[PDB]
DNA sequence: CTCTGAATCTCTTCCGACGCGCCGCGA
RNA sequence: UCCGCGGCGCG
DNA sequence: TCGGAAGAGATTCAGAG
């Protein structure tokens, strides 16, 4: 239509408005009852809004087209379409202003903090509760003084009209009126760089900025406070009939005749001449009426109705979930579609849905009449709708005709992640539910309990051929969260599949030769031999060649006459070596996978299907059923429980005597009843899961069990070892409601009855389990909305970007445990650099290549144990990411094509699982290799060990090939019992600690002498009369003595002369302080070695609120403070709770200090060289400050890290890609230190595409660049912080948006996805894609 | 007259109604029995003592 | 249950919801989500705008339909107008650039 | 019918530019009425479209080219209908 | 002994899934 | 031809 | 006609003068 380009958004000046309306509206009436007609100059005034009905004069003068667009001479209605009704406004003028709410409730005043004044202030102005001032030389009274009510008249009465003052509306219209803004800019200004405290120049910046935001957007601030007050359009606030001629106001209709009645009242007492009090009170209700229009609720106590209900007001029209924004701007209803039952249908092929006739014919009811007219059938829609509604069947043919090609889309709510809607190809049944092909189903996540699924029809004809190239079933086989298939058989297909590989040691025919498996097939159905015998067999098989072609081969193998069947239907291509093991869902998950890798889509397409169906046949003649002598009870368990019983009652005796505290009782029986009950689990599986039988020479001989509870869980079809566990063994202990473990046991199995106690007991879990994942939908679907929300915005919109940067992806491992291999890290990006072959100088893999599955096996033989990758953190595309960084795309196994939306993959592949989740001394080698150490300074003793100074040392066990195999953290001054570099063998002891003391470590030998103390100043002379030998302790700041203070308590090493040593290296004494109440064994003057120690010290959340405070950029409450500085740690002054840290640079000459707690204990001793980045204190890590002092590798290694941590405890695999695009949305903030040459002001925040683009134009050419450091802000912070108002304005704190776009003139380019889903043209993702870029291009050419 | 799938019975840990299940083939069992019982007219004495 | 076409609500214009007035089904916000997952923009836009809530698009879709030709034109959400005037009732002037 | 259009993406390579080159050839196809270049077999516009791009027959420089005839020999023709005009005023 | 800045405390505001189905009531 | 509010109900 | 987290404002404590 009007093809617009932005939008723009701007305070409304009262001329404005006033031109806007085509009449005011003076009188609170609404419409006649006598005749349905509104009132003249009331709220539905037809000569205002235009008539009711298309061409029809509210006289009735006229009432045909042949006067459009004429007025009425009785009346000034016009002669025109309803149409107008809903556009025209009305406008309504004040007897006095009224400061408009948002500006001054919204959460920074914007109004009070342009002014200066408190918020209580201006609100006992505005609300009529007290004078404020205006100045005359004259007078002393400064402007802006607050004034009450005895201060007015003390003041009048002695400077009457002299100065002036007024009440709040008045006063600060006239005030706004009356002040000018480069003067005050200025002047903040000078005040900004005259003054120094951070609070004050932080309000000095922010006043500055909105200074200039009110200069440059031209908008004269008075406006602000409102003269004249537009009328929302009749249509869009209708008054609508009710039974029994009654009519439902909607509130606003009630509102707007409060304030006209108000206005009325007012303007009433102004003109007959009213005294001061009463229209003080009346303009006082009315701001107060104005505000409940506006935004009735914000402030005080609100208004309700006869209902007892608030009242909607307009921004309620606008807020929360039931706002415009999310109920019809996005979500809107449609058109074509159903809803109906779910149910399976096996007979379909894959990409077919089974779809109810009567559905089919009324949605189609459109397309039928088309071609029911084309044919000729019918000649006009009359005769086309009694037809298909006579359903003469004709029409049933004509409705077979018209759908043989028509995709159509199935939903099912909630759409969690993408799969969630798909296209298929309709087949009719009779009948009225819709049929499913169950191999997607389970990809839906659907069930067939009842679950419901809406349909709905694409209209156009490039919208099909979109539905059958991107959405239909056939293309999604791949899920997005990762590579492997989605489309892997469950329940009766795996069970079929298990039951037809499984061999038994004799059965009928066993041994006999088969020409081919069609014969096998043969002697099946004809019932001389069973599945499960082993055979001969003569089979062929194919492989791909170097050339591509399928080289045959053949020959006689062992197989079963179940496994020659299955074989039968495998494409050609697969070695038979895939089937001949009994095959589980693992199994037929990675031989799909396979499939899919070795060939083609459509051969795995077909593949799938045929599996569907001979899986389905062969479980439907097996037979399998459970029965109640299935679930054996093993025979040793009354036994077990026996002795278990034994065993507490010895323990609970032993207490009885008092030989042990009551805890460690309870600990005793738990560990003891644990013991048990895994003894009587193995058991259990023991029994079932082998038997014994006769061979076919006549012995016994054991084999797996054919039982068929324990089938269907090794199968993998159904079930776990707990449920088996449960059914058959004891099911064990239980948690009280506190999560304490009650002491005893449920012992009886599920077979047997349990008590009434032990089910009362079970119910606590039950209810549990069902109140937490009702709990956990919510926070997931809500952490989904915000990820998608942060990410939306991201799409692929080039090939490369030319970075030679990225990330180092080694294996994930943790306690000597690979969490990680790197071919999963690794497979599917990019190399950031030419990986070379290890131990030589030769190029392995080339830079820029996407490594598929063949490189990552090329690097698994060379064992390559790091790469370089490209990441979407690390591209320097400008609004977007370049497709070699991002890599390939899962869904698909190449590279990804131009034109994907990326970040709403990534937002919905991390929200889904999010319905799993939960939510409410000495170290020993593992196995062979090298101990090596990743940063470690050591010193050797004349006991032969070594003693380390390095604080966050790792032992690292390294294969001989140089891949790694084990890594553990070592303490501080942990002794070792082995050098560096030798071979390690499993449970060798290497190194040893006391984790319960810290001790402090003198590298050289010599004679100790007591520094800088004093005893029972500094130290006190410790005798354990209670414990046993002498020791000193250093007196803490509150136990020493003043003396003690500045005293700090050390001891130097001295030569056999008693000269003190100086450090080996350095200028400094070999002085060790004692930190405060440090104990030390030694006294003083006595001989150490070099290498020995002496000082004694004294020394888990749900997953889904971990994940949800890793991506709010959480701070945590105990922060590890880290060296900001490369320097050289040093004590200094002390003060109540905090300590006077400073780090003194080696070369730079700016030193820094910190108030580091006294508290949190300190790993800092005085001699420790430190440089930027290291701990100087451990605790949890504040993701802000690792940024700021490691950088973006840093900070997005530890989230993604932290992430994939939680996800693998729970089991669900999500790729680090999904991650990392996430990261680089949180950090588009940037920050300014220096502008350079450049018109950035300091201190600003820009968005770090901005100041990107600016450096790289300001130094094209030739000028100094400003430089900055980049904020992680927060994914609500950062969705908020766009520059696309509208967005955000949709996505959360609407009033606070709407009301800084306001008053900053923003504008809106409409760039992103949710803008132009708003407003309704194409998207600029995808298909859309192409349509953008001609555009841009005649944007570029206008 | 209705086939249900029995692999939703381990893992729901529904034992109980497969018990029922049980029970269900003996009950009509005795009626399938006594049925006969009364079709072949036999004497009210034997049907009494059984 | 199933609709074609029926009524339409009075200010957002927008089909009628539940059975009971042979309302369409909501293409909720999370579908629109899985839409843009796909490339899939011209059935996202056709849900949008004709299928919805364009007073007169559907009607041209309607007859083009019929007719047996499967054109499109896209013109503005009406509940899009909407909005627009109340944020000007609101006090705030909102308008579009470059007619 | 049409199983998968895995082939034909293939051949042009970028999925979304499949989508609208099949979606110009099916509108040129059923408004304009231009015969298929392949037979039809109770088929419709849509996989008609699909197949002769999997043929490899039609692609975006195929379609501008037959554009640019087509657009010549309208030219042609209005230029001889004027031609003719004038001679009939002469 | 006083003044300013920084830190801490108090008060206020925002958020706390998507989808359908029936019933009642409506100054 | 309709704005809801409350309530149960199934996903 | 209900608890939790974040931000802003106010009050108090420590350090420096
Ligand atoms: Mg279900
Ligand atoms: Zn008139
Ligand atoms: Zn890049």
């Amino acid at each position: 239509t009007e093809e617009f380009d932005a939008i723009k958004i701007a305070l409304a000046s009262p001329d404005m408005i006033r031109s806007w309306s085509f009449g005011e509206v003076k009188k609170p009436e609404t419409i006649n009852y006598r005749t349905f007609k509104p009132e003249r100059d009331g709220l539905f005034c037809a000569r205002i809004f235009g008539p009711v009905k298309d061409y029809e004069c509210l006289c009735g003068k006229y009432k045909r087209l042949k006067h459009r667009g004429v007025i009425c001479e009785k009346c000034g209605v016009e002669v025109t379409q309803t149409k107008v009704r809903r556009e025209r406004m009305g406008h309504i003028e004040l007897a006095s202003p009224t400061a408009h709410i948002w500006f001054l409730k919204s959460l920074p005043s914007r109004i009070g903090l342009l002014l200066d004044m408190p918020l209580r202030d201006i609100e006992r102005v505005l609300y009529f509760e007290s004078y404020v001032v205006i100045e005359g030389g004259m007078t002393n009274l400064e402007r802006q003084q607050i004034l009450t009510e005895e201060q007015y008249l003390d003041a009048l009465e002695e400077f009457g009209d002299e100065f002036d003052a007024k009440m709040g509306a008045e006063a600060i219209q006239a005030l706004l009126k009356s002040m000018d803004l480069e003067q005050e800019c200025e002047q903040l200004r000078e005040e900004l760089n005259e003054t120094n405290s951070e609070t004050k120049r932080k309000k000095l910046t922010k006043r500055i900025k909105l200074l200039e935001a009110f200069v440059q957007s031209g908008n004269k601030p008075e406006w602000m406070i409102l003269t004249v007050l537009p009328v929302l359009p009749p249509d869009l606030r209708p008054l609508v009939p009710l039974d029994g001629g009654r009519f439902a106001t909607s509130d606003l209709n009630d509102l707007y005749r409060r304030v006209i009645n108000r206005n009325n009242r007012l303007k009433r007492l102004l003109d007959l001449a009213a005294p001061d009090i009463i229209v003080r009170n009346e303009k006082r209700m009315l701001q107060e009426a104005v505000d409940a229009l506006l935004d009735n609720g914000r402030r005080g106590r609100a208004i309700t109705g006869s209902n007892k209900r608030p009242l909607k007001s307009l921004a309620d029209m606008i807020k929360g979930k039931q706002g415009r924004f999310r109920q019809n701007l996005l979500g809107k209803r449609v058109d074509y579609s159903g809803r109906s039952v779910i149910t399976v249908g096996p007979y379909l092929r894959l990409h077919q849905c089974g779809l109810p006739k009567k559905m089919a014919l009324e949605l189609f009811k459109p397309f039928i009449y088309g071609k029911l007219e084309l044919r000729g059938l019918a000649t006009t829609i009359k005769a086309a709708k009694k037809m298909v509604e006579r359903e003469e069947a004709v029409v049933w043919d004509i409705l077979d005709e018209v759908i043989r090609e028509h995709p159509v889309l199935l939903n099912r709510a909630p759409t969690l992640h993408r799969l969630g809607i798909q296209a298929f190809e309709p087949v009719l049944i009779e009948g009225k539910a819709i049929q499913l092909h169950p191999l997607v189903c389970a990809a839906y996540n659907a069930d067939f309990d009842g679950d419901q699924m809406a349909v709905h029809v694409p209209l156009t004809l490039e919208a099909q051929l979109e539905a059958r190239a991107l959405m239909m079933s056939t293309n999604n086989i791949l899920s997005p969260a990762n590579g492997e298939p989605i489309i892997v058989p469950s329940q009766d297909v795996v069970l079929g599949l298990y039951y037809m590989t499984r061999d038994c040691v004799n059965a009928k025919g066993e041994g006999m030769v088969l020409t081919g498996p069609k014969e096998a097939e043969r002697l099946y159905r004809s019932g001389l031999a069973s599945l499960h015998a082993r055979v001969k067999v003569r089979i062929t098989e194919y492989e791909k060649d170097a050339n591509g072609e399928l080289v045959a081969k053949t020959s006689l193998k062992d197989t079963t006459v179940g496994r020659a069947i299955l074989w039968m239907i495998v494409p050609k291509g697969l070695p038979y070596s895939i089937v001949n093991q009994a095959l589980g869902k693992k199994a037929i998950s990675k031989m799909l996978n396979t499939c899919y890798r070795i060939l083609g889509l459509k051969p795995t397409v077909i593949f799938a299907d045929q599996i569907m169906y001979t899986g389905f046949a062969y479980a439907a003649r097996s037979g399998a059923s459970v029965g109640i002598d299935d679930m054996v009870i093993p025979e040793k368990k009354h036994e077990i429980i026996s002795e278990a019983e034994a065993e507490v009652a010895e323990i609970q005796e032993q207490f009885q005597s008092g030989l042990v505290t009551a805890g460690e009782r309870y600990n005793k029986v738990i560990d003891i009843w644990a013991a048990a009950n895994d003894r009587v689990s193995k058991a259990m599986m023991d029994n079932l899961q082998t038997e014994t039988v006769i061979n076919r020479d006549g012995q016994e001989e054991k084999q797996v069990s054919f039982n068929s509870i324990y089938m269907m869980a090794d199968s993998g079809a159904r079930g776990s070892a707990a449920q088996i566990r449960q059914l058959a063994g004891m099911r064990g202990l239980m948690a009280k409601p506190d999560g304490s473990i009650i002491e005893t046991p449920i012992t009886a199995n599920f077979r047997e009855g349990l008590n009434v106690l032990q089910y009362f007991i079970s119910t606590h879990g039950a209810r549990k389990g069902l109140a937490d994942t009702a709990l956990k939908t919510a926070n997931s679907g809500y952490l989904t909305r915000r990820l998608v929300d942060v990410a939306q915005d991201l799409v692929v919109t080039e090939d490369d970007c030319g970075t030679h940067e990225g990330i180092m992806m080694t294996p994930v491992i943790e306690g000597g445990d690979v969490k990680e291999p790197l071919r999963d890290r690794v497979l599917g990006r990019v190399t950031a650099e030419d990986v070379l072959k290890p131990g030589t100088a030769d190029i392995l893999v080339p830079r820029n290549t996407l490594l598929h599955e063949q490189w990552c096996d090329l690097l698994e033989e060379n064992s390559v144990d790091a790469v370089k990758v490209r990441s979407v953190v690390s591209c320097d595309t400008d609004f977007g990411v370049c497709a070699h960084c991002y890599g390939r795309d899962l869904a698909r196994g190449h590279i990804i094509n131009k034109g994907e939306a990326i970040g709403v993959i990534a937002a919905q592949s991390i929200g889904e699982p999010g319905t799993q989740l939960t939510m409410r001394s000495s170290i020993q080698v593992k196995n062979k290799g090298s101990i090596k150490l990743s940063n470690v300074k050591s010193v050797v003793n004349s006991s032969g060990k070594l003693v380390i100074t390095s604080r966050n040392t790792e032992l690292k066990l390294i294969d001989e090939f140089g891949r790694t195999k084990e890594s553990y953290k070592v303490p501080y001054g942990a002794v070792l019992a082995k050098g560096d570099g030798e071979q390690v063998a499993g449970g060798e002891t290497v190194a040893n600690w006391d984790p319960h003391t810290m001790p402090v470590i003198t590298e050289v030998s010599g004679f100790v002498r007591f520094t800088d103390m004093i005893d029972g100043q500094t130290i006190t002379r410790q005798t354990d009369e209670l414990t046993g030998l002498s020791s000193l302790v250093v007196l803490d700041s509150a136990e020493r003595t003043a003396g003690g203070k500045d005293l700090r308590p050390a001891l130097k090493i001295v030569d056999a002369q008693g000269n003190d040593v100086l450090i080996p290296g350095t200028d400094m004494p070999a002085q060790y302080f004692l930190p405060g109440k440090a104990i030390v064994q030694l006294e003083d003057g006595v001989q150490i070695s070099s290498g020995d120690t002496l000082a004694r010290i004294p020394q888990i959340t749900g997953g889904l609120p971990r994940v949800a405070d890793l991506f709010e950029a959480r701070r945590p409450k105990e922060p590890a403070i880290l060296a900001e500085i490369s320097g050289i740690v040093s004590f200094g002054k002390e003060t109540k709770g905090k300590r006077r840290l400073v780090i003194t640079p080696v070369d730079g000459s700016d030193p820094y200090e910190e108030m580091i707690p006294k508290w949190r204990q300190l790993n800092v001793f005085e001699g420790e060289r430190v440089e930027r980045g290291d701990v100087i204190s451990d605790g949890p890590e504040a993701p802000h400050d690792i940024l700021r002092l490691r950088g973006v590798h840093a900070v997005t290694r530890y989230i993604v890290n932290e992430v994939q941590d939680v996800y693998r405890l729970q089991g669900v695999k999500i790729n680090d890609k999904h991650i990392e695009v996430i990261v680089r949305q949180m950090l588009r903030k940037a920050t300014i230190v220096n502008a350079g040459s450049s018109d950035f002001l300091e201190g600003e925040q820009v968005e770090y595409s901005r100041v990107k683009i600016a450096n790289r134009e300001l130094e094209a050419n030739g000028k100094v660049g400003a430089t900055y450091s980049r904020d992680l802000l927060g994914i609500t912070k950062a969705s908020l912080a766009t520059e696309s108002f509208i967005s955000a304005a949709s996505f959360q704190e609407t009033t606070r948006v709407l009301t800084e776009a306001a008053v900053a003139g923003k504008r809106d380019e409409l760039r992103g996805l949710k803008e132009n889903v708003i407003v309704g043209r194409l998207i600029p993702a995808g298909t859309g894609y192409a349509y953008h870029q001609d555009r841009m291009r005649r944007r570029a050419a206008g | 007259d209705i086939v249900l799938n029995p692999l939703g019975v381990p893992s729901r840990m529904n034992i109980g109604q497969i018990l029922e299940t049980h029970l269900g083939m003996a009950a009509k069992g005795i009626g399938d029995k006594i049925n006969a019982m009364l079709k072949q007219q036999q004497e009210v004495a034997k049907l009494r003592e059984f | 249950h199933a609709r074609s076409t029926g009524s339409y609500s009075l200010v957002t214009q927008q089909p009628l919801g539940g059975k009971a007035q042979f309302g369409g089904q909501r293409f909720g916000e999370m579908e629109v989500w899985a839409l843009e997952a796909y490339g899939a923009a011209y059935t996202l836009q056709e849900m949008l705008t004709v299928k919805s809530d364009d007073v007169n698009g559907r009607t041209k879709m309607y007859k083009n339909i019929v007719d047996g030709n499967h054109q499109m034109e896209p013109g503005m959400p009406e509940s899009f107008n909407v909005l627009l005037k109340e944020i000007r009732s609101l006090g705030i002037n909102i308008e579009l650039e470059d007619e | 019918a049409r199983v998968t259009v895995q082939d034909a993406v293939e051949k042009i390579g970028n999925r979304f530019d499949l989508v609208l080159v099949a979606a110009r050839r099916a509108r040129q196809m059923q408004v304009g009425g231009k015969d298929p270049l392949v037979p039809e077999e109770n088929d419709k516009t849509t996989v008609i479209a699909l197949r002769e791009i999997e043929e490899g027959l039609i692609n975006n420089q195929i379609l501008d080219v037959r554009e640019r005839q087509e657009q010549q020999e309208q030219e042609a023709a209005e230029l001889q209908a004027v031609t003719a005009i004038a001679e009939g005023r002469r």
